[PDB]
Parts: structure tokens; C-alpha cells; sequence
């Protein structure tokens, strides 16, 4: 038998096989599986200690992490997410795929049992508050991929909410048994949405708003890259000023890798002219910074800024030609 | 001790003036 961390690092079986094998143990004994998942995030950070079942039942995440820094048993500053080579690069990919597939497989029952998600989010939040860069880096990446997976759960719920509403109207156009059943299912799917958004809110207010301004460049880059993913995949909920402000504030970052994450996050939004009204205030506010980054001392940052400024110019009122609108509306 | 430990975890407001 191999630990949950050692299976993902090896990457022999598909991540879904590891996820399904864990879910089966969760249905056999919730505490044993959660202890394995807790140790998975601990050991993915390079820590070689092991959370005992007695600690998981009697300690808070605060004391548990303090004990695991004692038992880290390292020989250098390295931890898996900073290890060179394509081997640990596939680990990072497998580590992220495991988090996404886990929530994808749990999204229809287990995610709502008020035990797994509360345990996982509390652990990642505590690890994101630790001064140990290995714990803070690993959990921040895990929380960002966890949020994206939860966004996908919210998109499925909305699709399901609309179809349940369509089914309710189809039945109503004929109360009886099926009409009561469809109403309760609508009420159920609405309560699911409030739980998923409560989890996403816990991750954002508890981890993101602190780690986006982390002292380490790649931790800021991890947060900026994922908030751009959320705004692209769920623009109706995430593409607004209260979320864009974090990307705009980070445009002035001292590290080019972080400024590049900001520009690439904005670029995928500005390629869709249907999102320009949602970006108008942001464009007006950060216009001067974005054009100034076109001559950034980092080549990749400047190229992306020129690419971004080109989209902004092409979607403005100045790019609207008279002869073309006369051409479309002739005769 | 070789474990990387960051005393200050976040960028302070006195340096977000960029």
C-alpha cells in the first residue's frame, strides 16, 4: 500500500482511479479517508510527518500545523512545488487534476454532507496562514484549483435549475404528485447553490484576498492566474469590479511573472467584445498603466500589453467606421 | 534549520504604493 501523496507523484494510474478509490473509503469510514486527504495536502508540501487520528479528533488546524512543522524532516529548502524537472512538473499537473476530479466526482452528494468540504477548506485555510512557504504555497494552489472546481459545480447547478424549472412548467401546463416533486427539487437545487457559494466565499475571503498580496512572487501569480480563470468561465458572477480590482491592483507588481499573469488574465476577457461593458470602468481606471506596460522592461510583459492595448482600441467607439455600418444597413 | 519560513507573509500596505 502507498500513501495518497506517493500515488499522485508516481502518476501510474489515472487520477480518477485514485479519486474513486478514495471516495469508496470515504463511504466506508469518513474519518479514515479525511485523515488520508489531510495528510495528502501535508505531504504534498514536502512535510514527512503524519497527522495521527488522535490529533484529527482533538486538535484544531492551528496546533496540527504547528506539530507538522516540527515533523517536517527536511534536508533543504526545497518542496515539491519548487522542484525542477519534468517529473515534478507532471506531479503539479497530477496534483491539480486530483483536486478537480475529486470535486467533480463528489459534486452530486458527498460535497453537500457538511463534513468533507468543511474539513478540506479549514485545512487549506490554516495552511495558507502558515509562515512555512511550503505549506502556504501548496495550499494556495490547492485552494485555487478547488475554487475552479466549485465554479464548475455552480455552473452545473444553474443548468440543472433551469431544466427543473422547465420541467415544472411542463407539468403545470397540464397540483398533483409530480408538481410537488418538482417544487422540492427546485428548493433543493437552490439550497445547493447557497452551499457552493458559501464555500467559494470561504475560499476567496479566507485565502485569496490574503495570498494575492503574498510576499512570494509565484504565490501571487497562482492567485492572479486563477481569478482570471473564474472571470472567464463564469463572467456573469465573477466579471465585475469587485473581482477585477485585484488584477488591476496587481498590475504594478515588481515581478514580471506576476504582471504577465495579470495581462494574460485580462487578455482572455478582452478577446470577447461581449464583455467590454463589464470592463469599461476597469478600462477607464487602468488605461494609463496598461499602455505604460507596452514598454515594460520585461519582453513578455510588453508583448502581452501591446496585444492587450490592441484589443482595447479595436473594441472602442473610435474603431467603428461609418462606411461599414452604412454597408450593413443598405437598401 | 533549512525549512523555508517567511517572517512576513503578505506585502505590506507601505509598499503597495506602486
Amino acid at each position: 500500500g502507498g500513501t495518497l501523496f506517493e500515488v499522485v507523484k508516481l502518476g501510474k494510474s489515472a487520477m480518477q482511479s485514485v479519486v474513486d478509490d478514495w471516495i469508496e473509503s470515504y463511504k466506508q469510514d469518513r474519518d479514515i479517508a479525511l485523515l488520508d486527504l489531510i495528510n495528502f495536502f501535508i505531504q504534498c508540501s514536502g512535510c514527512r510527518g503524519t497527522v495521527r487520528i488522535e490529533m484529527f479528533r482533538n486538535m484544531q488546524n492551528a496546533e496540527i500545523i504547528r506539530k507538522m512543522t516540527e515533523e517536517f524532516d527536511e534536508d533543504s529548502g526545497d518542496y515539491p512545488l519548487t522542484m525542477p524537472g519534468p517529473q515534478w512538473k507532471k506531479f503539479r499537473s497530477n496534483f491539480c487534476e486530483f483536486i478537480g476530479v475529486l470535486i467533480r466526482q463528489c459534486q452530486y452528494s458527498i460535497i453537500y454532507d457538511e463534513y468533507m468540504m468543511d474539513t478540506v477548506i479549514s485545512l487549506l485555510t490554516g495552511l495558507s496562514d502558515s509562515q512555512v512557504r511550503a505549506f502556504r504555497h501548496t495550499s494556495t494552489l490547492a485552494a485555487m484549483k478547488l475554487m475552479t472546481a466549485l465554479v464548475n459545480v455552480a455552473l452545473n447547478l444553474s443548468i440543472h435549475q433551469d431544466n427543473t424549472q422547465r420541467q415544472y412548467e411542463a407539468e403545470r401546463n397540464k397540483a398533483n404528485e409530480r408538481l410537488e416533486l418538482l417544487l422540492q427539487k427546485r428548493k433543493e437545487l437552490q439550497e445547493n447553490q447557497d452551499e457552493i457559494e458559501n464555500m467559494m466565499n470561504s475560499i476567496f475571503k479566507g485565502i485569496f484576498v490574503h495570498r494575492y498580496r503574498d510576499a512570494i512572487a509565484e504565490i501571487r501569480a497562482i492567485c492572479i492566474e486563477e481569478i482570471g480563470v473564474w472571470m472567464k468561465m463564469y463572467s456573469d458572477a465573477f466579471l465585475n469590479d469587485s473581482y477585477l480590482k485585484y488584477v488591476g491592483w496587481t498590475l504594478h507588481d515588481r515581478q514580471g511573472e506576476v504582471r504577465l499573469k495579470c495581462l494574460k488574465a485580462l487578455q482572455s476577457l478582452y478577446t470577447n467584445r461581449e464583455l467590454f461593458p463589464k470592463l469599461e470602468l476597469f478600462t477607464n481606471r487602468f488605461k494609463d498603466r496598461i499602455v505604460s506596460m507596452t514598454l515594460d522592461k520585461e519582453y513578455d510583459v510588453a508583448v502581452e500589453a501591446i496585444r492587450l492595448v490592441t484589443l482595447i482600441l479595436h473594441g472602442s467607439e473610435e474603431a467603428l467606421s461609418n462606411e461599414d455600418c452604412e454597408n450593413v444597413y443598405h437598401l | 534549520r533549512k525549512l523555508i519560513v517567511d517572517s512576513v507573509k503578505e506585502l505590506d500596505s507601505k509598499t503597495i504604493r506602486a
